[PDB]
């Protein structure tokens, strides 16, 4: 029939500021019409790697909920946003499951997220005692204990601050320029699936 | 848990903050170099003080991890590099005195202005006022006046300063568990802990003497030929049996002999390989020069330049309003930012310099995957050698014909190859005894073999024995003749040029054997060869992670620096010089026979 109520993809992709990778934003998208061909046919995306589903049948299938996780990482760290990968982002910041169904969309944002003095508003958890579970968020700012001695809250010897800033500048190389990453997670649950694609007339 | 994991976490909180501070400092230095303004000087000084204070605090924090409880070789290498005290082990009063001495030597060398007595209304600085006189004059007493007046002023200012400098540097080095400051400089080539590939600080001097003993016949024949030609240029001053007078070598100190190519050319009647006019006729911009260099590096299989390279480099003189340093320098600013600062003219020299500096950029890009404190050459020789091999390959007539800069019907006979090889020998072979003699003299000064009252009597004795160059008039101990040169007055190692020269021809033979070149070594071009680029990039990707002996095994298949590729490179010239020296006398006498 006649279709209205499009899914809010403008508030995810066209957001004026993105979150840090340690505190990645998660938006649950439900009960609307998701047009994925607008994203796939855009020339503005550098990575559109979909795992577990193909982009051509996205516009046909229907899903119960859509999870839109948004963050900013480096250029060389986009490869770590994948199932089964290893690195600082995968182990300590944002972990994807092996049985992941969804798409990882990344694009260069050196124009917005880099300033000439250095943009230090973006952080990445550099140290944690254990690797993250999939879809876990760690926003703790407790001092990492690398040694037997107790830290006692002071960043002294062997006791380091967990979150380390990225220093984005516009004169950086392509492997160090900021990349905005949106990960869409598609799951089907026993509840009635309500996020369906648009139907042609 | 364990000490090794603690050191690894410390090395990560080092690396990640260090890369960003080194970036800030390097960007401030770049903004000073492209824009000489006093606030940029202040910003550079602030960034440098932050960088030095951060290195002091991390050196203070790195020493608390003992070395013998760490088994991973790379972690131990980074911790060894970080745990050096440097000047920090010395007391604050003596450290301030040493820093003041270094700064005042820098000001004396940089702002040294000398002109003729009784005509003091204007004076000439070293660059370019004295350089042009030394490189272009044909008058004996004018060059003698300039040489003696500059060594009088500079040496009589710098001699007590150098006497303080040697004592302070020896104190710092023995405080750092070294024998002397010469051992500290030789510790750059020290490899410890690798089975078979270990290299000692004491083996460096033995290897340098062993290679120079094989250098010596070629240099003796070249010296005899240059002596005969300078006898033709200056009829009565030069003796057939004696050494060359010091002020006649075409440069201020005798560092290079390349300004004597006009006087000592074998076949003037034959044409030159100058390609300047051809680029002027086709209107080659400096952008086209760098694009042709990039085409050379993509032809061998190396990665091409980043977009940020073309956006952020200064390849042209900015103008009258904005001042910049004219010296060509390749900058690895960090974080994938690679730039070249060169005031590029349309000349062959600037084109070869563009190839040399883009070779520096390729070397810097190759070890970008390494951790921050391992982002260097395996030694100080490789970093310059990988640019000099590009300077070798780009200068070949095959490369000039391939890019269209030379006529395809240009006749390559043996005479042009002889005079080209003689020019390359005056540039390359002539600097080797001067470099070896200077480093051996500085090593003997630091070791205490030469007392302070006997520095110059030994020094000229060394120059007659090794370089075959005699002083015009005798100098007493009020002179300081070595410290008139840039590297020795500003605390720089000097053996990097000797090691660079030998590694250059070793790499050249390795890549030409890889490229299956079937002719003479100097006729060899490494373009179009993917396997030569792969053999290069295997060593290039290592950086400082592996020992330089293992890197040399990776390229040439040898565990030590070798002298035979250089002699193979100049073998047509060696046979020609042996043919031309039948009537004349090869070798020199250390006596005062020409003039004293
Ligand atoms: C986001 O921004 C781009 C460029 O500004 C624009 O073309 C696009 O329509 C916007 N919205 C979406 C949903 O992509
Ligand atoms: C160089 O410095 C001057 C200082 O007055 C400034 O006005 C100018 O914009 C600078 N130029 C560049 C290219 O940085
Ligand atoms: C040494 O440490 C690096 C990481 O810092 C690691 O990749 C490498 O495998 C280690 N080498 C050995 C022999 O354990
Ligand atoms: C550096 O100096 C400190 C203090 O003098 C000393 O404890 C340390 O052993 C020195 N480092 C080395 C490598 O000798
Ligand atoms: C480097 O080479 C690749 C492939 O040949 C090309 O796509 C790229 O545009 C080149 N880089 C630049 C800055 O032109
Ligand atoms: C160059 O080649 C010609 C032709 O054989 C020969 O006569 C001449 O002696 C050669 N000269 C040298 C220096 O090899
Ligand atoms: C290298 O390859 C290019 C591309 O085919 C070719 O034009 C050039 O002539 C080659 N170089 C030589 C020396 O043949």
């Amino acid at each position: 029939p006649n279709i209205t109520n499009l899914c809010p993809f403008g508030e995810v992709f066209n957001a004026t500021r993105f979150a840090s990778v340690y505190a990645w934003n998660r938006k649950r998208i439900s009960n609307c019409v998701a047009d994925y061909s607008v994203l796939y046919n855009s020339a503005s995306f550098s990575t559109f790697k979909c795992y577990g589903v193909s982009p051509t049948k996205l516009n046909d299938l229907c899903f119960t909920n859509v999870y839109a996780d948004s963050f900013v990482i480096r250029g060389d760290e986009v490869r770590q946003i994948a199932p089964g990968q290893t690195g600082k982002i995968a182990d300590y910041n944002y972990k994807l499951p092996d049985d992941f169904t969804g798409c990882v969309i990344a694009w260069n944002s050196n124009n917005l997220d880099s300033k000439v003095g250095g943009n230090y508003n973006y952080l990445y958890r550099l140290f944690r005692k254990s690797n993250l579970k999939p879809f876990e968020r760690d926003i703790s700012t407790e001092i990492y204990q690398a040694g037997s001695t107790p830290c006692n809250g002071v960043k002294g010897f062997n006791c380091y601050f967990p979150l380390q800033s990225y220093g984005f500048q516009p004169t950086y190389g392509v492997g160090y320029q900021p990349y905005r990453v949106v990960v869409l997670s598609f799951e089907l649950l026993h509840a009635p699936a309500t996020v369906c694609g648009p139907k042609k007339s | 848990s364990t000490i090794e994991e603690q050191a690894k976490t410390f090395l990560d909180k080092f690396n990640h903050e260090a890369e960003d501070l080194f970036y800030q400092s390097s960007l401030a230095s770049w903004n000073y170099n492209t824009n000489i303004t006093e606030e940029n000087v202040q910003n550079m000084n602030n960034a440098g003080d932050k960088w030095s204070a951060f290195l002091k605090e991390q050196s203070t924090l790195a020493q608390m991890y003992p070395l013998q409880e760490i088994q991973n070789l790379t972690v131990k290498l980074q911790l060894q590099a970080l745990q050096q005290n440097g000047s920090s082990v010395l007391s604050e009063d003596k450290s301030k005195r040493l820093n003041t001495i270094l700064n005042t030597m820098s000001t004396i060398y940089s702002t040294g202005k000398v002109c003729n007595p009784d005509n003091p209304q204007e004076c000439l600085l070293l660059e370019p006022g004295l350089n042009e006189i030394m490189a272009n004059s044909l008058d004996y007493n004018e060059r003698l006046w300039a040489w003696e007046s500059w060594r009088s002023e500079v040496g009589k200012q710098l001699r007590p300063l150098y006497e303080e400098y040697v004592v302070l540097k020896n104190e710092m080095a023995r405080a750092n568990h070294y024998e002397d400051y010469g051992d500290y400089w030789r510790g750059d080539y020290e490899v410890n802990g690798v089975d078979g590939y270990d290299y000692s600080r004491g083996q460096l001097i033995e290897d340098v003497e062993h290679t120079f003993e094989e250098i010596k016949p070629l240099y003796e024949h070249l010296h005899a030929y240059v002596r005969a030609k300078l006898m033709n240029a200056y009829p009565s001053y030069i003796s057939p049996i004696g050494c060359l007078p010091a002020h006649l070598l075409g440069d201020m100190w005798g560092r290079f002999w390349t300004n004597l190519y006009s006087l000592t050319v074998p076949f003037g009647q034959k044409p030159n390989i100058d390609v300047t006019d051809a680029m002027v006729d086709q209107a080659w911009d400096a952008q086209r020069i760098f694009k042709e260099a990039e085409k050379f590096f993509v032809s061998v299989g190396l990665p091409n330049m980043t977009q940020g390279f073309w956006e952020n480099s200064m390849l042209t003189d900015p103008g009258n309003v904005q001042k910049a340093v004219c010296h060509p320098t390749a900058w690895d600013l960090g974080k994938g930012d690679f730039r070249i600062l060169m005031c590029t003219k349309v000349t062959m020299d600037d084109f070869l310099t563009a190839h040399h500096e883009m070779g520096h950029i390729q070397y810097d890009m190759a070890y970008a995957a390494q951790p921050f404190l391992l982002r260097n050459g395996a030694n100080e020789g490789f970093h310059e050698a990988v640019g000099e091999i590009m300077s070798l390959s780009a200068a070949t007539p095959k490369h000039l014909k391939s890019i269209g800069l030379l006529s395809p019907d240009f006749q390559e006979d043996n005479e042009t190859e002889i005079n080209f090889l003689l020019k390359q020998a005056l540039t390359i072979v002539g600097t080797l005894p001067f470099t070896y003699m200077l480093e051996k003299w500085r090593w003997m000064v630091f070791k205490g073999e030469i007392p302070k009252d006997q520095w110059m009597k030994k020094w000229w004795e060394m120059k007659r024995e090794i370089v075959g160059v005699v002083e015009p008039v005798p100098h007493d101990e009020t002179y300081c003749d070595p410290a008139s040169l840039f590297h020795v007055s500003n605390d720089y190692s000097f053996i990097r040029y000797y090691t660079r020269t030998l590694y250059q021809f070793q790499f050249q033979e390795a890549l030409c054997q890889a490229a299956k070149h079937e002719g003479p070594l100097h006729k060899c071009d490494i373009s179009n060869s993917t396997e030569a680029g792969q053999k290069l990039f295997n060593m290039l990707r290592l950086g400082k992670s592996e020992p330089w002996t293992l890197a040399l095994e990776n390229v040439v298949g040898a565990k030590n620096m070798n002298v035979r590729p250089l002699l193979n490179y100049f073998e047509p010239l060696f046979t020609w010089l042996k043919d031309q020296n039948k009537n004349s006398f090869v070798g020199w006498s250390t006596d005062w026979s020409p003039y004293a």
